[PDB]
């Protein structure tokens, strides 16, 4: 229809949320409602994200409790932020993540309370660490198929949709769903603390208390694993001898003939670890 | 009554049927592997509280 | 003494104590009978080995022995730590 | 780059594996195994795999709808 | 950039058939693996032959 | 109600089936005509005394 | 990334010879934004210029899976040849042949072959009696060529 | 007891965002919520939290709110959508504890019967490891103190689930030095000198202030026993701590020959595989 | 239906502990807040009343609610002994009604004070300035004994809403074993 300029902001603890309660509840989709701030036209900002809870036991079933929406946003006017509601999520835990039959039919209720009310799904499956995967969209009517629907202003976000993508059914899908970009705004001071932790707390409390433990590892428990290193390494080699041989045998470097390989850079790198953590011992023992 | 149990119908109307099969063994604390009755083998996941 | 070359032998014992010979060896065994010391007995030279004092309550010149001696470490472990950072450092980056 | 690249390949298995049972290779990355729904087809295979974990028979985890060695 | 060639394993699958004999007009016959037989089609770079 | 049990049976093709057993735990477990068992624990519109196995 | 590599030419357009010398390796970068503005680095530099390196680097350019970094081709390819006509480059028919066979197309996207119209408004601008110029006769940069080029 | 506490990011965060959340009134807040988790073991689990009204005034600095029926509904609402998770305790800000940070455990002993506490900073100007966590026990003392019930410190980290990895290590993006190996480590390892000589400069800190001020706080029991417990165990001795190196001789020996002989020979083969794909493609080449 | 947040005081101090007034002391300021909190709930639904105490720790027993269950529940087994706090119990009263929601609702506070407190002027007449500068009406509904003829109450209230004030009050008691509904006949009139 009339479009704008597609563009969603998140809230950090937003994404987690999305993940953590799509996760616990995972083979059934389950319904959570979205909190924040209609700024403008073309953005929105969602800052809080609050699960609803579940009902009998059937797949993609969903409702809005107006008690709980008044109690929970009465703990929140009780907190220190009071805003309001911008939209809702759920997920699509086996797939490539688009609103099926049961989806469009909440949409089409809850569209008349607010326009840009965008519905979400997070996917905790289809995302292993190099995807969120966000996924947002926004439904068209029917009775403006006499108008056209393509102003799309800032043309970027369109290409930009189109890229990630996949299916016959989500290509079957641009039809009643058009998406919108989503990104990614943040704090410093969370980014550094977040920094903090997961690059000091991944080492452990006092800092010297597991290195000193790797120095007692140095002296009781690696030449037990000395000795299967020094094992692997004559046992891998006598067999690894024959390989340049066979190289000289068969061709200058053809196709795979067989299972084993050489192997042994691996080996090598934990006898670094040896190493590095034997060079501990002076470092931490010492002074 | 007749709308409360005919009603408990209409919510009923909705629930979806479920593949029935076995469990072959486990492979890690999340992979689980199992066998479908009717022809292939799957490789699958649990619940949060089974 | 100051518990670095501490280990006793039974003269001072039976000088301080003013007990016979073959009694410093009940008298040492029954403080770690007690665990008032946690040591240990050679007995060719009957030396009674230390490795172990009680707390005692802070004084003086236990606050200053206290300051001076941890300063004296603390510097110490500075000092070699600037220099394992300072020599490794760039390869850090 | 190529380390986020690596993980981002990752998301193929996640929890809709299907269990085939290898049967040839042609040669470097590429194979034929033969699933359990009677069939059988030719597939690409994933550069994750340490070679030597395969080729005398091994059930191996296949991807449902692109059908391939995972 | 090989790596980020990934979407060429998301796309689909490949059968293996057996053949029987080919004909004319640039066709074969081929009797897959569980199924009945098919008259199909060669691609550009293979022969016939 | 009945425009919801209109949306239901309006679809003529009525997959048959046998009753395997019937759990309780009030739910029946079920083998189509193409041999592929399955479970559901709402037994729908019928009434577990005309049930049998 | 993509403005980084975009003002390579805004503030190298004095001499021609060095972009492509520079941006021969960024052509074919990981993502399509640096391949994008690397695109239009070449097209901004090689402007006003019959280079023959710049067209050899960006002629595999129109081919990646990326839309708009065939369309930042197509802008770039038509910023080679103002005003060029068959002894410039060969390359006039051999890319009007192109937009117009990437319009005509169906199946290609829109912002794929915006930039075909796009260059085609841009070969035939001015019916071909006016041209744009960083440069004048008194090495003075020209205002507002620099200006509307790059906020276009 | 509790053998540690495991705290995931999604608290700390929602944290981080309710000092968002008050810091427009400004004037005299400090962050004070209720912790969410799960007693899994003698190793404590944590998952969600929430918030509280909480207030502090100057005068008769003894003046604290906790709103029971908040914590009534809202738990209600927490427990009606996740009766896996419920309450195991309580947090604040934590610039350190103050004197009326025991009234807040001591009201909330009646939900949990071990009521853990924990302390953050919302200003990461900690180059220690934050979220720390006390518990409070009792240690009734020699000098025939009635009952001294102090808070005591379990140890505490940042745990991992599945969904918060990708969640998290998708949120960074920014720095990856490690290629995890022999390097790895060495950032940490300029990290745990450095960080004992912060908690030895707070040692040496606070000996200096305990002559000075506190009118003689010096600590009384705990520093004369544990003193003597660091008095008791620098050892420097010769007689056989010399004789630990010919153990390090054999440490260097192992990784020496390793190195020398495979690594050499690996690279060498490399070499043979390069010069003769380098030569016979020279031949068909030029 | 005019605008506030009635915050009840209870007296559980320890001279409430005999029985002068008619069968116990707290029965009878239990039926007074009966009688005040289906007043202000005919006065407003909308306005809610929580409790609050004098006794060894100013306690918030009942979180501001409209609702009376709990408050029902709250006045049996108040632990009727203690010290009388009034100094700082104006303090946790104000911050607790700052821990509202509606703050153009009213912060009207009622008191009991059935003790002889131990305040010091200056502490009450920077409370009277605090208040003052605090937008708060508080009438002290005053019961039992204290110092006869009750004092820096007085002091109190006169200190508190001098020039157009209007807004505060003081119920001092009366020393007469009379009936509780004859102690809130004038009360349930006005302030
Ligand atoms: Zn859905």
């Amino acid at each position: 229809a009339v479009d704008t300029a597609e563009q969603v902001y998140i809230s950090s603890l937003a994404l987690l949320k999305m993940l953590k309660h799509g996760r616990a509840g995972v083979p059934m989709e389950v319904m959570g409602l979205m909190l924040g701030e209609f700024v403008d036209d073309y953005t929105v900002r969602v800052i809080d994200v609050f699960a609803m809870p579940q009902s009998g036991t059937g797949v993609s079933v969903e409702a809005v409790d107006p008690v709980f929406q008044a109690k929970m946003l009465d703990m929140l006017k009780q907190t220190g932020r009071p805003e309001m509601v911008v939209g809702w999520y759920h997920s699509h835990p086996g797939f490539g993540c688009w609103l099926s039959g049961v989806d469009i039919n909440t949409q089409q209720s809850f569209e008349a309370l607010s326009e840009r009310a965008v519905a979400v799904v997070v996917d905790p499956i289809q995302s292993v660490k190099g995807k969120v995967v966000i996924d947002a969209f926004r439904l068209i009517n029917a009775n403006m198929m006499v108008l056209g629907h393509e102003p799309r202003q800032t043309t970027s976000n369109l290409g930009h949709l189109n890229k990630p993508s996949i299916q016959a059914l989500i290509h079957g899908l641009n039809r009643h769903y058009y998406s919108i970009t989503i990104n990614y705004r943040k704090n410093e001071l969370e980014q550094k603390m977040l920094l903090n932790l997961h690059k000091k707390s991944w080492m452990e409390g006092l800092t010297l208390q597991d290195y000193s433990e790797h120095c007692k590892h140095n002296e009781s428990v690696v030449k037990e694993m000395l000795e299967l290193a020094k094992n692997y390494n004559k046992a891998v080699e006598e067999e690894d001898k024959m390989t340049p041989e066979q190289l000289a045998i068969k061709n200058v470097g053809k196709q795979d003939p067989k299972r084993h390989l050489e192997e042994h850079v691996d080996v090598l790198m934990t006898s670094n670890i040896v190493q590095c953590l034997a060079a501990m011992l002076d470092t931490v023992v010492f002074k | 009554k007749q709308y409360e149990k005919s009603e408990n119908d209409l919510k009923a109307l909705q629930s979806v049927g479920q593949i029935v099969g076995e469990v072959l063994k486990q492979l890690t604390e999340e992979k689980f592997i199992v066998k479908a009755t009717n022809g292939p083998r799957y490789v699958v996941g649990c619940r949060r509280q089974l | 003494r100051p518990a670095n070359h501490r280990q006793l032998t039974f003269e001072e014992i039976a000088k301080s104590a003013k007990i016979t010979v073959n009694e410093v060896e009940l008298l040492v065994m029954k403080a770690l009978s007690v665990g008032l010391v946690k040591g240990s007995i050679d007995e060719v030279d009957k030396r009674v080995h230390m490795t172990w004092v009680q707390p005692r309550v802070l004084d003086l010149q236990q606050i200053k022995g206290m300051k001076d001696r941890l300063e004296f470490w603390c510097t110490d472990v500075k000092s070699m730590e600037m220099l394992v950072e300072h020599q490794a450092h760039d390869i850090l980056t | 780059e190529f380390l986020h690249a690596q993980e981002e390949v990752k998301r193929i298995q996640s929890i809709p594996l299907v269990i085939g049972q290898f049967l040839e290779a042609v040669d470097q990355n590429t194979a034929i195994v033969g699933s359990t729904t009677g069939s059988n087809y030719y597939v690409r295979i994933l550069s994750t795999i340490d070679r030597e974990l395969l080729k005398p028979n091994a059930s191996v985890a296949l991807h449902k709808h692109s059908n391939a060695l995972v | 950039l090989l790596r980020e060639e990934l979407q060429l394993l998301q796309e689909q699958g490949s059968y293996v058939g057996e053949v029987v004999r080919a004909m004319d007009k640039k066709k074969v016959l081929v009797k897959v693996h569980p199924e009945g037989k098919f008259v199909v089609d060669v691609d550009k770079n293979i022969d016939i032959n | 109600e009945n425009s919801e049990k209109i949306k239901v049976n309006k679809t003529l093709p009525y997959l048959v089936s046998n009753v395997i057993e019937l759990l309780d735990v009030k739910c029946a477990v079920i083998k189509t005509s193409t041999r592929q068992t399955y479970f559901l624990p709402v037994i729908g519109l019928v009434d577990a005394e005309k049930l049998k196995p | 990334r993509r403005a980084a590599v975009e003002s390579l030419g805004f503030i190298l357009f004095r001499t021609p010879e060095q972009c492509p010398s520079v941006v021969s390796l960024l052509s074919e970068s990981y993502n399509p934004h640096v391949r994008y503005g690397a695109a239009m680095a070449l097209g901004i530099c090689c402007a006003g210029t019959g280079n023959k390196e710049a067209i050899n680097l960006l002629e595999p350019m129109t081919n990646d899976p990326v839309n708009y970094v065939r369309q930042g081709a197509l802008i770039a390819s038509a910023l080679i040849m103002i005003q060029q006509t068959e002894i410039t480059c060969p390359k006039v028919n051999q890319f009007r042949q192109l937009y117009s066979k990437v319009i005509n197309d169906k199946h290609d996207d829109v912002m794929a072959k915006f930039g075909a119209i796009l260059a085609q408004g841009i070969l035939d601008a001015g019916g071909h009696n006016v041209t744009i110029s960083l440069q004048s006769r008194t090495g003075h940069t020209h205002m507002p060529s620099v200006v509307g080029v790059l906020v276009f | 007891a509790v053998q540690k506490v495991v705290v995931h990011p999604l608290v700390l965060l929602s944290v981080v965002d309710h000092f968002n959340r008050i810091g427009k009134v400004g004037n005299q807040k400090r962050v004070v919520g209720v912790l969410l988790g799960s007693w899994q073991k003698k190793v404590l689990d944590v998952s969600n939290s929430f918030a509280v009204p909480f207030d502090e005034d100057d005068k008769d600095d003894s003046v604290w709110f906790l709103d029971h029926d908040y914590l009534e509904n809202m738990y209600g609402m927490f427990k009606k959508v996740n009766a896996r998770e419920r309450i195991v305790g309580w947090y604040h800000t934590g610039p350190k504890l103050h004197k009326n940070d025991i009234a807040i455990n001591e009201l909330m002993k009646r939900y949990c019967p071990n009521s853990v506490l924990v302390i953050i900073d919302v200003k990461p100007k900690d180059l220690g490891l934050p979220t720390e966590a006390y518990i409070s026990v009792e240690e009734v003392h020699d000098d025939g103190t009635p009952t001294s019930k102090t808070f005591e410190h379990v140890t505490s980290e940042i745990g991992a689930e599945e969904a918060e990895e990708v969640g998290v290590e998708h949120l960074l993006r920014d720095i990856k030095d490690t290629t995890v190996g022999t390097l790895s480590q060495r950032i940490t390892n300029q990290v745990h000198g450095l960080k004992g000589l912060n908690s030895k400069l707070l040692d040496i800190r606070s000996y200096l202030e305990k002559v000075a001020t506190g009118k003689l706080p010096i600590n009384h029991q705990i520093i004369y026993q544990l003193q003597d417990v660091f008095n008791l165990l620098p050892d420097v001795s010769l007689q056989e701590f010399v004789k630990a190196f010919y153990l390090k001789t054999n440490d260097q020996m192992v990784v020496v020959y390793l190195a020398s002989l495979i690594r050499s020979v690996v690279a060498l083969h490399n070499l043979i595989n390069n010069k003769i794909a380098n030569r016979d493609a020279e031949k068909k080449e030029g | 239906m005019v605008l506030e947040s009635t915050m009840v005081c209870v007296d559980n101090s320890e001279y409430m502990r005999n029985g002068d007034f008619l069968p116990t002391r707290l029965q009878a300021q239990q039926d007074a807040v009966n009688i005040v909190c289906h007043s202000k709930t005919r006065s407003n639904p909308e306005n809610n009343v929580g409790l609050i105490t004098l006794a060894n720790d100013c306690e918030v027993l009942t979180t501001l609610t409209p609702d009376t269950g709990r408050i029902l529940s709250k006045l049996h087994t108040v632990q009727p002994k203690g010290k009388i706090t009034f100094c700082t119990g104006i303090r946790v009263a104000h911050l607790a009604l700052k821990h509202r929601q509606g703050k153009n609702h009213k912060m009207r506070i009622i008191a009991f004070v059935g003790s002889p407190v131990e305040d010091n002027e200056k502490d009450l007449v920077k409370l009277a300035k605090r208040l003052k500068k605090e937008k708060v009406n508080v009438d002290i509904i005053n019961f039992g004994e204290e110092e006869v003829n009750t004092e820096k109450l007085t002091a109190f209230v006169n200190t508190l809403n001098g020039k157009d004030g209007t807004g505060s009050h003081l119920v001092t008691v009366p020393p007469g074993p009379s009936l509780a509904d004859a102690l809130i006949s004038s009360p349930i009139l006005a302030g």
